[PDB]
């Protein structure tokens, strides 16, 4: 369906940031967050064994330090059951990652709208500017024509404000994700309840 | 030309368009004039009065031996059965790309690039990239810091005796931190860092008037516009609507202090030079320095 | 001074590094003031988003008023020349025609105006937010008010927006150390209080973990937890338990 | 094409408008994935502690 939606001046530019360089940056991230913590948000980066970092996090949430180097194998057992919980739970439900599907669900619908408006009489005898071309003569073909212009140019109007009203919603979400990336992985967060559920 | 300019920046800008062209114009009529068919190439098309054009190619999908169209989900024709040859054929519209280019300012050479945005150019130095193809820019194998993006992970720049160069952007210097379970590191200096950011609080409260715009100071052009009663004086509630908006935001983002606090007209703030950001009498008006440089910056 | 020492002191510096650090943090600072003011006035213009507010109410503008010179179908493209070239029953469907054109564009116009401003009043309460935490207090949201630890701010007018200047403090050249999370004395794992352990080759000390700074090992910087046989990475070492010289 | 140019202003408006639009999105994803002046790389030991 891409050529098809394609085949009327409709394209599909591509994005910037090819797929190799977003997994770059999050493998980056990763990387940084699990080997220096959070100073590599705020200057240079120094590194700092794992354990003594979820120290400093514990001691963050009040709990003091000396429960996590008592329970180590726990916690550890703990979050490797955790991950295990994610990723099973991911590649069982479809339902999901439903707000990524909507987005291009959407999207994909407002298309095939504004392609499907391509094929209505607005008033006009046809939907082909050949055919009224090659079926009357301008003196009483122009008002056929005006017709189809007024009808083809109010539907691209509506496209274009619904485009419009939708990236301004997307430009907030990437601002609250922005944020998001910003103060919970770069460091320990304290407004309840923003980066997680429970202590963080 | 589009930009209604003489001087252009350093960007990327897009002319018209870019369309293949028909090279032949084949139809078919039946056994009752039709001419002969031609295979792959952007041809115009003539079946039974159908018209259009296309890449005709020979279709691969089985028809009913009743069926002359085909269609898909847009319901664009693009299979056609012979009425001369009996023959079911291929569709495939031509009529692809968009044109744009890149420059580096009219103000440091009079050098561009163009850039057809999904062409393998077959069509009109030449370097194909995945976002279309690049004519007039070489390529290199290194990897510098995007200044001008053209998509599919592409930036150009001017810098080489001159030319346009388009490379594979780079993220940064890639370190590796020597993380050991019983090493650290621990900061012995510091450095403070005065950084500034930039927000737009509020924009001009415009306003229109309904019927002197849409009308002049004339009589029978209201008396028309009066068939479609209620429409602009709900757009001038809009406007003032916005207008009060601004105000407001101005407000909010500005008036948190009752007080009015002066700063005494000493400075022992121990050892600091506030000088060039407090307010200063000598001005005609009560604006500081760095007030004035970013008021003379927006013009 | 004190203030600037508070300051400090919610970021986890203790205070004794800056009174005894107060020349080259003022040095330091004027020094960047001075910096912003070199980089704004100069050809490097860096205003582009209070620049685009105004250019695209210009642009829109502009469309809007040139929309006035098109015929959309009609005879002409200005009112008066229908009205004094024809006669009403026939000049109603040509002026109708105008209306309508007219009208189409200030509809559209509104609608971005309409756009436009909801998208500068989320930009407006950021910047409101912005100015009541990083402004009136110190912040701890990483990378909210600036880049690196937050100290302060000073906010200053500009045409259509507003301008932040974040003070922020970043650290500096640094220094590889050997760590251990614990330090079994006699059979009783001492943890820190507050600090982290660290070691320049042969002795060990206490420091702070965002300025190196080495203290004596003590039962003051220090608490006992438990037996020393369950912590992974411990190594033996002494205490100095201050009572034991004076009492002695 | 000729009968368009009755409105021409209207369509140097759509096309500049969604162009914002596309730039816009670029401008979102340098401002989430890309906040970290480095590129790094974990060593290829696995001692995290457990």
């Amino acid at each position: 369906l891409i050529c098809a939606q394609k085949f009327n001046g409709l394209t599909v530019l591509p994005p910037l940031l090819t797929d190799e360089m977003i997994a770059q940056y999050t493998s980056a991230l990763l990387a940084g967050t699990i080997t220096s913590g959070w100073t590599f948000g705020a200057g240079a980066a120094l590194q700092i064994p794992f354990a003594m970092q979820m120290a400093y996090r514990f001691n963050g949430i009040g709990v003091t330090q000396n429960v996590l180097y008592e329970n180590q194998k726990l916690i550890a057992n703990q979050f490797n059951s955790a991950i295990g919980k994610i990723q099973d739970s991911l590649s069982s439900t479809a339902s999901a990652l439903g707000k990524l599907q909507d987005v291009v669900n959407q999207n994909a619908q407002a298309l095939n709208t504004l392609v499907k408006q391509l094929s209505s009489n607005f008033g006009a005898i046809s939907s082909v500017l050949n055919d009224i071309l090659s079926r009357l003569d301008p003196p009483e073909a122009e008002v056929q024509i005006d017709r189809l212009i007024t009808g083809r140019l109010q539907s691209l109007q509506t496209y274009v404000t619904q485009q419009l009203i939708r990236a301004a919603e997307i430009r907030a979400s990437a601002n609250l994700a922005a944020t998001k990336m910003s103060e919970c992985v770069l460091g320990q967060s304290k407004r309840v309840d923003f980066c997680g559920k429970g202590y963080h | 030309c589009t930009l209604k300019s003489f001087t252009v920046e350093k960007g990327i800008y897009q002319t018209s368009n870019f369309r293949v062209q028909p090279t032949e114009s084949i139809v078919r009529f039946p056994n009752i004039k039709s001419t002969n068919l031609v295979k792959n190439k952007c041809v115009n098309f003539n079946f039974n009065g159908l018209t259009g054009t296309g890449v005709l190619t020979e279709s691969n999908k089985k028809f009913l031996p009743f069926q002359q169209f085909g269609r898909d989900i847009a319901d664009t024709t693009d299979a056609v059965r012979d009425p001369q040859t009996l023959e079911i054929l291929d569709i495939t519209p031509c009529s692809f790309g968009g044109v744009s280019v890149i420059t580096p300012g009219t103000n440091t050479s009079n050098q561009v690039a163009v850039l057809y945005q999904d062409v393998n150019c077959t069509e009109v130095n030449v370097f194909q990239t995945r976002a279309g193809c690049l004519i007039g820019a070489e390529h290199v194998n290194n990897s510098y810091e995007c200044d001008i993006p053209i998509g599919a992970g592409i930036c150009a720049s001017y810098q080489t005796s001159q030319s346009i160069i388009a490379y594979t952007m780079s993220l940064g210097a890639e370190n590796s931190v020597a993380y050991s379970n019983n090493s650290i590191a621990i900061p012995t200096n510091f450095t403070i860092s005065v950084t500034t950011e930039i927000l737009p609080v509020s924009m001009t409260k415009t306003s229109v008037d309904c019927t002197m715009y849409i009308c002049g100071d004339s009589t029978e052009c209201s008396n028309l516009l009066l068939q479609y009663g209620s429409f602009c004086t709900q757009l001038n509630r809009a406007l003032t609507g916005i207008a009060v908006e601004q105000d407001k935001n101005t407000q909010e983002v500005f008036a948190q202090v009752k007080q009015i606090y002066k700063t005494p007209p000493i400075k022992d703030f121990g050892g600091f030079n506030f000088s060039q950001i407090l307010p200063d009498p000598s001005k005609p008006s009560k604006r500081s320095f760095i007030e004035d440089l970013l008021f003379n910056k927006v013009t | 001074a004190m203030q600037m020492a508070y300051r400090f002191n919610g970021i986890g510096v203790t205070q004794n590094v800056l009174y005894e650090n107060q020349k080259l943090i003022a040095n330091q600072f004027n020094s960047a003031i001075g910096k912003i003011q070199d980089s704004l006035s100069s050809t490097a213009s860096a205003l582009g988003k209070l620049q685009d507010v105004v250019n695209q109410n210009a642009q829109a503008l502009n469309t809007l008023v040139k929309q006035l010179s098109s015929n959309f179908g009609a005879i002409s493209s200005v009112l008066n020349d229908i009205l004094s070239r024809l006669d009403p029953p026939e000049a109603e469907v040509q002026i109708d025609r105008l209306i309508t054109g007219r009208l189409q564009s200030l509809q559209t116009y509104v609608t971005q105006q309409l756009i436009r401003a909801a998208e500068i009043r989320a930009s407006a309460n950021l910047a409101a937010t912005k100015m009541s935490e990083c402004v009136l207090g110190q912040s701890k949201r990483v990378d909210f008010c600036g880049k690196g630890y937050h100290l302060m701010s000073f906010p200053q007018s500009a045409p259509h927006g507003v301008v932040f200047l974040h003070v922020t403090y970043v650290p500096a050249q640094e220094k590889n150390f050997t760590t251990a999370p614990a330090i079994c004395h006699d059979g009783k794992a001492h943890f820190p209080r507050e600090g982290v352990f660290v070691s320049n080759g042969t002795h060990w000390f206490v420091t702070q973990r965002n300025f190196y700074e080495p203290q004596i090992i003590t039962t003051d910087n220090t608490f006992v937890s438990g037996n020393c046989d369950v912590v992974i990475g411990i190594v033996n070492n002494t205490v100095y338990d201050p009572l034991q010289p004076e009492l002695d």
